[PDB]
């Protein structure tokens, strides 16, 4: 794979660029992120980020598996008194009768709402960060961004599988990721407070510390072990970002 | 805080529900599925303007939260309802807070807003240790 | 017999219609205003006048024949106002009158600017058949109807629990509308229901914070009765809110730390917001000279009790929950600050400034 990508790059046969790429001053940015992420993928052999290789190089693996960092029903950890009657009508009065059709339930079960794949909505309107399952917004959002860029790489090198894995149907499945990374880096600039290129360097450090760690689930079978994998990857990613007070002057000086 | 700042719009939409439940003397069916057509057939232009402001507020607070409502609600809303950005030309059944059907959207939103408010108030209930059961019901709800 | 078949057939087309028509005459117990000798003549007159018109009280034709077999979901007569058993709204057909006045106000508001409303809307109501019907009524019955209607409107648009609170809000809105009529180039000769709405569209925040004060401190009975008796509520501007603020600050300064310390502080923070608004200028734009005078002293006492609240906030609770040795000094020092700032507690002045810092030192 390394030599084949090198050959495709020397003679301008890169699958990402097909004479129709992003035309702003950010196709280069997403290209450097893509090259660095792909290098982390092919150099690394640890099973912690093996799901990343499975997502990128073998899109059929995640053609059915739960794509991570996605809107998930909170009715899985466990009381506000919203109980649906057997006929399908919710009730909230605390053997009563339902407010509709007066079903003999009340008083005087798998709730699976989580979906699979790229359930995220249109990236154009997204200004709120979602902190869930005990993940600080920093590491959550960074994992979100790396997932987006890995999916962009996979769709570029293998189109149809990722076109079929996304629930929002679009006529340019590779097209909207440019503004996806637009809004992602915009909210990175807002939340981190650094400059745009400074945030790019911070993301570079975040994605490099995955490569410089060569010391659970491989295909992310279900939601709970996927959350567990988020848990075990956040504890590794975090300390480098905690030590950003000293690495920032270092990177500035370099 | 991004979705908690929308609790301030809770009373207005609540009035929009009440000023419909009282106003709608049951004709046994919903008319043509268009809010704009409903305003067109509405008699007085002043109440037309008032209802227009109310529907615009409701649609604005619904579109920004429908993606959230798709997973953060406590009632199983079918995935097609929380899929498109509804506008003033959508089905009129949305405004009526029916417990089953399209109206189950609107009610759900209201529920979330309640669960958006009391929950953070719940945190205060975990701080002072003395509970003031000032639990107003969803018809006296005001700016207070 | 065929005659009985006809009798039933005609008793198959009036029963649903009569059931529907009753729902607009027995809403909030309107019917019991007819079968009661104590009702004044104007009550029955207005009841008949309102019921006789078909456009003002338009009852929509319900067609109870084209629906599939459902449940026990018969014609639901709604009651907006939560009344007691066998109770009745004071003014006949209160809800419909309020709705009609509100829609007329909306028309006048969207058809005029912010200045033409008070006169154009009143004239528009006067052009209504209801308007000229009340123009027919005069004298003491007009005042009795006004009191009944403004007692009814509070129940419609608020939530009240005790009748004494209801009387408080009644005379508060009465004084508010009297003040608004005073600045209306019109004498005390006439007054109309419209103004009761206009006052609610002007001083809404005032009655709102009044209600929040009375719902956050439920024992307004004795203190407010004494404030009303010793200090009469004479005056065009409604001063009962300021007077309640005076009574609240007075008997809360009385019981400094008498109840549970954390509970006392809790009540202080709950009532902080309303007296904060009431002593703010942003609410006392049209207050009278007596109101602008009493708010100064109520703000001074509020500042003093806020200082005592800061004293009881941490100097014992937060860290002295562990060690009780200093509780005596904390308990006596609030009284020493009281004895230092009886009258002048304004920390904006250098004198009491240095006094407070020396006491804390």
């Amino acid at each position: 794979d390394i030599s084949r990508f090198a050959t495709s790059l020397v003679d301008n046969s890169v699958p990402l660029l097909r004479a129709g790429p992003s035309d702003s001053n950010l196709d280069g940015t997403v290209t450097e992120m893509a090259i660095h992420a792909a290098a982390v993928l092919l150099c690394g052999q640890n099973e912690l980020l093996e799901p990343l290789k499975n997502l990128a190089f073998s899109p059929a693996t995640m053609a059915h598996a739960f794509l991570p960092t996605m809107p998930e029903d909170l009715l899985a950890q466990a009381r506000v008194h919203w109980y649906t009657c057997p006929n399908g009508h919710p009730c909230s009065v605390g053997q009563s009768i339902c407010i509709d059709c007066h079903a003999p339930i009340g008083g005087i079960d798998k709730a699976d709402r989580t979906q699979t794949g790229h359930v995220l909505g249109n990236p154009q309107r997204r200004d709120v960060v979602t902190c869930d399952r005990g993940l600080p917004p920093v590491v959550f959002l960074l994992i979100r961004l790396l997932t987006h860029l890995a999916l962009l790489l996979g769709a570029s090198q293998s189109s149809q599988a990722l076109i079929n894995i996304i629930k929002p149907p679009v006529r340019d499945p590779k097209g909207f990721l440019q503004q996806h990374i637009l809004k992602d880096l915009e909210q990175l600039a807002k939340m981190l407070g650094h400059s745009a290129d400074e945030t790019i360097g911070v993301v570079h450090l975040v994605l490099r510390r995955l490569l410089q760690e060569q010391h659970f689930d491989t295909e992310l079978s279900t939601k709970e072990m996927r959350n567990n994998w988020e848990k075990e990857i956040a504890a590794v990613i975090s300390p480098e970002l905690e030590h950003l007070d000293k690495t920032l002057p270092t990177m500035n000086n370099l | 805080e991004a979705e908690l700042r929308l609790v301030k719009f809770l009373p207005e939409i609540l009035a929009l529900q009440r000023d419909l439940v009282k106003q709608f003397q049951n004709v046994q069916q919903v008319e043509y599925s268009s809010i704009r057509g409903f305003l067109s057939k509405h008699s007085s232009d002043g109440l037309r303007q008032l209802l227009h402001n109310r529907i615009t507020v409701f649609l604005s607070t619904w579109n920004k939260l429908r993606r959230s409502l798709e997973t953060n609600g406590e009632i199983n809303l079918p995935k097609d309802y929380c899929s498109t950005d509804l506008d003033l030309d959508t089905e009129f059944e949305i405004l009526l807070p029916r417990r089953r059907g399209l109206g189950l959207c609107a009610t759900a939103l209201v529920s979330y807003l309640i669960r958006l408010h009391n929950e953070i108030v719940y945190a205060v209930e975990k701080l002072s240790k003395e509970n003031n059961s000032y639990s107003v019901d969803a018809a006296e709800v005001t700016e207070l | 017999t065929f005659r009985h078949t006809l009798w039933k057939r005609v008793q198959g087309a009036v029963t649903p219609l009569l059931a529907s028509m009753i729902s607009f005459i027995d809403r909030d117990g309107n019917l019991e205003l007819l079968t009661r000798p104590d009702t004044p003549p104007w009550a029955r007159d207005l009841w008949m006048f309102i019921f006789s018109d078909t456009m003002l009280l338009n009852i929509p034709l319900v067609m109870n024949n084209e629906r599939h077999k459902g449940e026990m979901a018969y014609i639901v007569v709604q009651n907006h106002m939560n009344l007691s058993e066998n109770a009745s709204n004071n003014v006949p057909f209160s809800w419909k009158i309020k709705d009609y006045l509100e829609e007329l106000w909306v028309q006048a508001q969207y058809i005029t600017d912010a200045e033409g409303l008070p006169k154009k809307f009143v004239d528009i109501f006067q052009q209504t058949p209801l308007g000229r019907f009340l123009a027919q009524l005069h004298g003491e019955p007009q005042q009795e109807l006004l009191q009944c209607y403004l007692k009814d409107f509070i129940l419609l648009t608020m939530r009240v629990s005790t009748e004494e609170e209801l009387k408080f809000l009644q005379m508060a809105l009465w004084s508010c509308t009297r003040k608004l009529k005073a600045a209306s180039e019109a004498p005390e000769e006439e007054v109309s229901l419209p103004w009761v709405h206009l006052a609610y569209q002007r001083f809404r925040s005032r009655l709102q914070n009044f209600s929040r004060i009375l719902t956050i401190y439920p024992q307004v009975l004795h203190s407010l009765m004494e404030a009303r008796w010793n200090h009469e509520l004479a005056g065009c501007e409604m001063t009962l809110d300021a007077f309640a603020a005076m009574a609240c600050t007075e008997m809360l300064t009385r019981n400094t730390l008498k109840p549970s310390p954390q509970a006392w502080l809790q009540l202080v923070k709950n009532l902080s917001m309303p007296l904060e608004l009431i002593c703010s200028d942003e609410h006392m734009q049209g207050s009278g000279s007596l109101a602008q005078a009493v708010i100064r002293e109520v703000r001074a006492q509020w500042s003093r009790i806020f200082s005592t609240a800061l004293f009881v906030e941490h100097v014992l609770l937060g860290t002295e929950s562990r060690v009780p040795e200093l509780q005596g000094l904390v308990t006596e020092h609030v009284f020493l600050l009281d004895k230092c700032l009886r009258e002048n507690s304004d920390v904006k002045t250098h004198g009491p400034f240095e006094a407070v810092m020396r006491t804390l030192c």
